[PDB]
């Protein structure tokens, strides 16, 4: 019965959309994720279900939740045996690609996730460290030194 | 997939242990005896994306055999890219 | 009897620039 | 090998990277303010890729695993990725001043505008959906963090953050239709993908998954170019954030989003629904353009919105299936681009002015009368009046266009430069006729934004007695798609 | 069904660790532990709990009981389902995922909310800011742990535990990866926080720093959870570097080679090795921990998978 | 696998279809180590004199040298490739006619 | 925040009495 | 079946439109919808790879997975700037 | 000295209790079963099941 | 030189990572194409 | 396992048996296949293979029939993963067919 409950991340990304309350967004939000990663775990594809649980409710929602609680908004098969004799578990059949013919589809989001990383740096330094931290700055010549208030 | 339904049901029977562990001190013993810090974020972004680097990490670690030598130089060109970042994050002073 | 140092090095790379320039059309 | 090109600026960024980073945290060195350090070097960064570009450009094709996979380059990229470097360094020229007056310790800041370049340098040659939307993706999000560069107003912030959701709205939207293109398709390449959809006719042959991508696909091209049916906030970005940033966006992601849109709709996609979509948004542009240049009054938003206006007569050269159209579209693009950078540069050059309106802007006649007349020359470029170089850009676009039977889209061009031409001469009139508003007394600007108004100025008024290389170049490249 | 039998026995396990800790730790300070309740204090931690569970609450407030009164059994869940796909002898995995290690990765990002949630609805500052500095910790050490652990799986074929334990039949990962283990080691220690690494968990901190409710069963949840990740964390150690279940194959006469007896064994050595590591060293003060995750075992746990991958590489021996 | 074969190919006459570095590099002309040398100079001068203005004259004018060194090596191997295989000019066949 | 951190380099140790070790 | 689990995905990234032009007051709500509408065609890829049994589904899954990411990185540290001090 | 022992001890039902652990879940498995587990299960191996019950009718 | 034993003893851990990565960077750069035989 | 019934296990068991022999019959199929993967058009080479195979174990079955018995146990019982029981995999072969 577990196909059809899906309905579950239906419903909880129309409460994401709807909800006034971001405690009950960001739940739902994780809602959402969870069962998209129990969906993406009935297609056999485990590892994209483990890399959902982890980039999204182990470090997306969690961003999203720290922006919540800081800063609040108020019969007939043929299998064919074949192709079966050596199984490519999903990791295998992933890097016998994304690392070797498809390498600079691969290199863009390095650059991107470099980018991110520079982006995250410049935004959120928040004048902490030598993005002002260097000196409040002074110059004693040009200073009237109470010639001038 | 087909060894994911032992956890599944693990799932839910931690659920009851762990309602069972509630429940029981909660029958037993009846009547008488800082605005912000944003290096929270700084930290929360750069696990993000070293937990990003390290999900590119495991097709190419669990798949190194097939690709002889040019897969581990393009994920070394990754990883020099990644290290460029990560160097310019301790330059800068993100890693306090 | 010279100037800074690394301002020699500037100087004399505008001049192999320079030549550079005349070069690349003669060459 | 056939990367090397877009390979030294990624280098070169890194290398300015760290020797910003390394430099700018240094005590000895008492923290520097590297950015105008990272700049002259980050523009011969540009221009070391211009030259290794058109070094290869033979070369650029080295191996099929390249174009196949990753990215193809082709003659008609090789020439506007050449334009795509020469505009960003002209940007970074004016900005050069920018830099000097603030407090720009922002090393990084000409990084992301090198990283841009390089996003948007694989953007023109990206022959793949996965690499067209990555490489947009990159172009942008250098593009989101220079409009947030000045933290401490919350007018920079703010206007980011609507570009920055205009953004992720505009990328999302061409990635959902890339998920349908690519269900039909069952290939994520162009070039597969032009096999499957070559002559589609939604009409004449059935093709529902695909349609459903293309649309998506299309509608995000259109948030990114500030096209009018998706104009949205970018507006707005425009004038919240200072001039010189302005000018970034203004012209660079532009010309890469108009050069990535040909290849990937008129090659991939063969069905009577792209072309309509741009007539429509090129009369809607010219309109809500010569509309809002009179409506508008803040000179930036005027120039915003008069760029929106030339935005459509671009769109009409791609509407026009006729490859002398798509030729029509780039020599209004280059137009456009020099008469940008140089309307950008005159309003860099009274940089003493703080935010002032037209009226402040006149009384130029008496105090640097040669900037006035400049002041004039710009305007009438994106006017239509015939001596200037946009004039002979549009007659061509308007001469294709009657040739491709755009009546109807052709006049309302025509009126809408009719519409425009008068309130230039309004604003001609406010420079000298009346309207002085005080005889404020305006301030030098460095060397290179001077040249950028004398080599452009000078170049729009010289069209019309040698006007054969532009004209030669623009077929050229529109043929090679 | 027969979670059961990987539950009841684990709860056993964490509150005799709790006893287990006290005692090595105090032999360590020449002083014998809980030796009066039981026969050897055997029945300490049967004491412990059963005082725990007769403490009458300081208040009742049964009425918040849907926001913090299931977070600490996320908690625990999620330390005690990490325990599936751990094998502990050849087919005694109660659930070989052929993505197992992913999947522990993942139950730890998962922990990364049971963390913080628990700490959010402690409506203290003080305690909240606690618990948020608690998941940064085990958050940024948890980079190295996977880069840690990418090490172990270029060695290694695939992600499933049974084969990480399988390909050390020729030689455990402890003694070529060795100094590896001691940075998995360094950073179980501060992925969990009971370790040098513990200022959040500076005695006093710590019970000040994840819950205002407490009503005993917090309190025993929290640490049979921390105790169960414990044994967790150090039943990683365990597949991963030293062998699974492997002996160290001389085949003795002596020895039948049981082989969950063997796990247990090297299990019993790293959870002695918490032990003797948490009497011996002085606290890190977070705040040069964070700097120890970022600055020294994320460079030298992004070198080890370099260094592992080259000289893997370049000699055939993937 | 992968194949030097080119789009727009052989329009000289080849010299050593996919030449290996460390011979297309010891092919270097006058010319190219003539301009890997001005990129070199043009990216040291600018490097120096862009430092000027932040004290940093000596390390600026060192990554405008890595700069340049990385850029112009690139278009002398450009070069050189692109003369090596049938790309450009191509006038260092005698190079092989020779040899 | 611009505080001192703590920099935990010295310089090394070196038993220091004082000066009447032999002769006060 | 494969209309069953790419139409609710449809319907997924509907209703992260749908919250995008509703919410345009409220943002951290917009961000919300730009991951669920980004996961709408995530989850799209991956079923369509699936589907036509081709890889190059789960390749661009696993890219828009790694650059998502990133975006919301940016997008909410984008956000925690907007709210100044 | 085996003074070791006492503070030995409870690490040993410690031990005794990831012993039962690993046992346990493998001798109900193995009676719910009337073999092992298999470890590296692929879909050969579960192909093979369906077919093998299929074989002996 | 000098400066470089100034970075080996005031930071190990970045220095026995530009090392220890070091070796696995130029393992198979050199060590891998003198296994030609 | 009992009458030479082509299990999972009994099969497992004898591919080494039924990779010196019955391999022209299998390479047959194996080309058969590869040249146009329609079940009916080598259905003739399908029983082909299945006739010498059957006959393969049939002949294994009859002769050292208790170490066959051993090894097939082996391989339901350690569900045909070989390294499980090497004694087994060498009394069977050792006694009879190398
Ligand atoms: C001709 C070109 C002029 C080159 C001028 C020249 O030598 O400046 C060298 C670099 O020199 C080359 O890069 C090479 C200059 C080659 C000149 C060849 C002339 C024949 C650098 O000196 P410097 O650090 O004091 O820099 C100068 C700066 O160039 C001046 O513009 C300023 O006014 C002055 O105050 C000071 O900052
Ligand atoms: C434009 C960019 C120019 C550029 O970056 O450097 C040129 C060097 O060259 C000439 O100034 C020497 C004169 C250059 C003249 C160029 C004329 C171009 C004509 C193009 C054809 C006409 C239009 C055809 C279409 C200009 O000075 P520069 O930047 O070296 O260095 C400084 C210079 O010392 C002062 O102008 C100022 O300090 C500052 O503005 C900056 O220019």
């Amino acid at each position: 019965i577990l196909s059809v409950l899906s309905s579950l991340a239906l419903v909880s990304g129309l409460m994401v959309v709807r909800a006034k309350n971001p405690v009950h967004s960001v739940l739902f939000f994780i809602l959402v994720f969870c069962d998209t990663s129990g969906l993406l775990l009935l297609l056999g594809l485990d590892f994209f279900a483990m890399i959902f649980l982890v980039v999204y409710i182990g470090a997306i929602a969690v961003l999203f939740l720290f922006v919540v609680m800081m800063f609040h908004i108020q019969s007939l098969r043929y299998t064919v045996y074949a192709g079966k004799v050596r199984s490519w578990t999903n990791l295998e059949t992933l890097g016998n690609l994304l690392y070797t013919y498809y390498f600079v589809w691969f290199l863009v989001p390095s650059l991107i996730l470099l980018v991110a990383m520079i982006g995250a740096i410049v935004l959120t330094m928040h004048r902490t460290t030598k993005v002002k931290r260097q000196d409040v700055f002074r110059r004693n010549a040009i200073d009237f030194r109470r010639t001038i208030m | 997939m087909l060894e994911f339904a032992p956890i599944f049901i693990y799932l839910v029977i931690s659920l009851l242990v762990s309602l069972i562990l509630l429940g029981v001190p909660f029958l037993f013993a009846s009547n008488s005896s800082s605005r912000f810090d944003i290096r929270f974020y700084l930290v929360s972004i750069l696990f993000l994306i070293f937990d990003l680097e390290v999900t590119f990490f495991f097709p190419w670690a669990v798949s190194l055999n097939k690709i002889d030598l040019f897969g581990f130089w393009s994920m070394m060109a990754f990883l020099f890219i990644l290290t460029i970042g990560f160097l310019y994050e301790w330059k800068r002073g993100a890693l306090d | 009897v010279s100037e800074d140092k690394n301002r020699n090095y500037a100087v004399v790379a505008g001049v192999v620039a320079i030549v550079g320039s005349i070069g690349w059309y003669l060459k | 090998l056939a990367v090397f090109p877009e390979i030294f600026i990624i280098n070169a960024t890194f290398i300015l990277l760290i020797h910003g980073v390394v430099f700018s945290t240094s005590k000895k060195y008492d923290y520097p303010p590297l950015a105008s350090n990272v700049g002259w070097l980050g523009l011969l960064s540009v221009l070391i890729t211009l030259l290794l570009l058109a070094a290869g450009a033979p070369l650029l094709t080295i191996a099929h695993l390249f174009w196949n996979n990753l990215f193809r380059r082709d003659n008609f990229t090789y020439f506007c990725q050449i334009f795509l470097l020469l505009s960003t360094a002209g940007t970074i020229s004016m900005c050069f001043d920018f830099f000097d007056q603030e407090r720009f310790d922002a090393f990084e800041f000409i990084v992301l505008i090198l990283l841009s370049t390089c996003g948007m340098l694989f953007m023109i040659s990206a022959y793949d959906l996965i690499a067209m939307y990555l490489a947009i993706e990159l172009q942008s999000l250098c593009f989101y963090v220079i409009a947030a560069s000045k933290r401490k107003s919350e007018f920079s912030t703010e206007a980011g953050l609507k570009y920055l959701i205009l953004g992720a709205f505009s990328s999302g939207i061409l990635l959902f239709g890339c998920s349908m293109i690519y269900g039909s398709t069952g290939a994520t390449h162009f070039d597969q993908l032009a096999k499957i959809l070559t002559g589609y006719e939604i009409t004449g042959a059935r093709s529902s998954g695909i349609f459903m991508g293309i649309l998506f696909i299309a509608v995000g091209f259109l948030f990114k170019i500030t096209a009018v049916p998706f104009h949205m906030w970018a507006p707005d970005i425009y004038e919240g954030s200072p001039t010189p940033v302005t000018a970034f966006l203004s012209i660079a992601p532009k010309i890469s989003i108009f050069a990535n849109i040909l290849r990937v709709f008129i090659y991939g996609s063969y069905g009577a629904t792209l072309q309509q979509i741009f007539f429509f948004c090129s009369i809607a542009s010219m309109i809500l353009g010569a509309l809002a240049a009179m409506a508008q009054t803040k000179v930036k938003r005027l120039l915003a919105y008069s760029s929106i206006g030339h935005v459509g007569y671009i769109c009409i050269g791609f509407s026009c299936g006729t490859i002398e159209g798509i030729q029509s579209l780039l020599i209004g693009i280059f137009i456009y681009a020099l008469m940008t950078m140089d309307a950008f540069a005159i309003v860099l050059a009274l940089r003493q002015t703080r935010v002032k309106y037209i009226a402040d802007l006149g009384a130029l006649a008496k105090t640097n009368p040669i900037l006035a007349i400049t002041f004039s020359i710009t305007m009438f470029s994106y006017a239509g009046i015939p001596p200037l170089a946009g004039f002979c850009s549009k007659f061509y676009l308007f001469f294709a266009a009657l040739g491709c039977g755009a009546y109807f889209l052709a006049l309302v061009g025509v009126v809408t430069s009719v519409i425009g031409c008068f309130y230039y001469i309004r604003l001609v009139k406010r420079m000298f006729f009346d309207t002085p508003r005080t005889w404020i007394l305006y301030e030098p600007m460095d060397r290179n934004k001077s040249l950028l108004l004398a080599m452009t100025s000078f170049f729009i008024t010289l069209f019309l007695l040698y006007p054969s290389p532009l004209f030669s170049v623009t077929h050229q490249m529109a043929l090679s798609l | 069904a027969e979670i059961l039998g990987i539950i009841l026995p684990l709860l056993l396990g964490v509150a005799f660790l709790v006893l287990a800790e006290r005692k090595v730790m105090a032999f360590v300070q020449r002083r014998k532990g809980p030796d009066v309740v039981g026969s050897f204090g055997l029945l300490q931690p049967l004491a412990d709990g059963l005082k725990l569970i007769l403490k009458e609450p300081i208040s009742p407030s049964s009425a918040n009981f849907f926001l913090f009164r299931m977070a600490p059994v996320a908690t625990f869940m999620l330390s005690l389902v990490a325990w599936a796909v751990v094998p502990f002898d050849y087919g005694m995995v109660l659930s070989d995922l052929n993505i197992g290690l992913l999947y522990l990765f993942a139950i730890s990002s998962l922990g990364v909310y049971g963390i913080i949630i628990a700490g959010w609805s402690s409506n203290s500052k003080y305690a909240f800011l606690g618990a948020l500095r608690s998941a940064a910790q085990m958050v940024s050490y948890e980079v190295s742990i996977g880069l840690i652990l990418i090490t172990v799986l270029i060695c290694v074929g695939s992600c499933n535990l049974s084969e990480i334990v399988m390909a050390q039949k020729q030689i455990w990962f402890g003694i070529p990866l060795f100094p590896v283990l001691v940075m998995f080691f360094i950073s179980c220690l501060a992925e969990t926080n009971r370790a040098p690494f513990d200022l959040p968990e500076a005695e006093a901190e710590l019970v000040a720093g994840y819950n205002v409710e407490y009503s005993s069963m917090g309190f025993a949840l929290f640490f049979l959870g921390e105790y169960a990740n414990m044994i967790l964390m150090s039943g990683l150690c365990t597949l991963f570097f030293l062998g699974g279940w492997l002996p160290i194959l001389d085949l003795p006469i002596f020895k039948k080679i049981p082989g969950s007896i063997w796990f247990s064994i090297k299990v019993l050595f790293f959870l002695f090795l918490y032990i003797w590591v948490r009497a011996a060293f002085p606290r890190y003060r977070y705040d040069q921990l964070m700097g120890l995750g970022w600055k020294v075992f994320l460079p030298l746990s992004l070198a080890w998978v370099v260094s592992v991958s080259g000289l893997l590489v370049t000699f055939q021996w993937l | 696998n992968t194949d030097i074969t080119a789009l727009e190919k052989a329009q000289y006459p080849v010299v050593d279809r996919n030449p290996a570095f460390t011979k297309v590099v010891g092919n270097f002309s006058t010319l190219d180590y003539l301009r890997f040398s001005t990129i070199t100079g043009i990216s040291v001068t600018v490097g120096y004199l862009s430092g000027i203005k932040p004290g940093i004259k000596g390390p600026s004018m060192v990554t405008g040298g890595l700069i340049g060194l990385m850029g112009g090596f690139m278009y002398a191997y450009q070069n050189s490739a692109g003369r090596l295989m049938g790309f450009f000019p191509n006038d260092g066949e005698v190079a092989s006619y020779q040899k | 925040a611009a505080a001192a951190a703590a920099a935990a380099a010295a310089a090394a140790a070196a038993a220091a009495a004082a000066a009447a070790a032999a002769a006060a | 079946d494969l209309i069953k689990y790419f139409t609710f995905s449809m319907i997924i990234f509907i209703l992260g439109i749908w919250g995008i032009l509703l919410n345009r007051r409220n943002i951290l709500i917009m961000l919300m919808s730009i991951e669920l509408m980004l996961l709408a065609v995530n989850s799209n890829f991956l079923v369509f790879s699936v589907s036509l049994d081709d890889m190059m589904g789960q390749v661009f899954a696993l890219l828009v997975l790694t650059v998502a990411a990133a975006e919301s990185a940016i997008g909410l540290a984008i956000f925690v700037i907007t709210f100044r001090v | 000295s085996l003074v070791w022992l006492e503070a030995m001890l409870p690490l040993g039902i410690i031990g005794g209790m990831l012993c039962i652990m690993g046992n346990s879940q493998y001798y109900i498995h193995k009676a719910y079963h009337g073999r092992p587990k298999h470890i590296g299960h692929d879909e050969w191996d579960v192909a093979m099941e369906r077919r093998d019950k299929k074989v002996v009718e | 030189m000098e400066k470089l034993r100034m970075f080996v003893a005031q930071e190990p851990v970045v220095a026995a990572s530009c090392l220890i990565g070091g070796v696995g960077l130029f393992l198979p750069a050199v060590v891998r194409p003198i296994l030609d035989s | 396992t009992g009458n030479p019934i082509p299990t999972s296990a009994v099969l497992t068991a004898s591919a080494k048996h039924i990779g010196m022999r019955c391999m022209p019959e299998n390479v047959a199929f194996l080309k058969c296949k590869k040249n146009d993967p329609n079940p009916e058009k080598c259905l003739d080479k399908g029983r082909d293979v299945t006739r010498c195979v059957l006959g393969l174990l049939k002949d294994l079955h009859q002769k050292c029939q208790k170490e066959m018995d051993d090894y097939v146990g082996c391989m339901y019982y350690y569900t045909n993963e070989f390294d499980l029981c090497r004694k087994e995999q060498e009394a069977f072969e050792k006694v009879c067919p190398l």
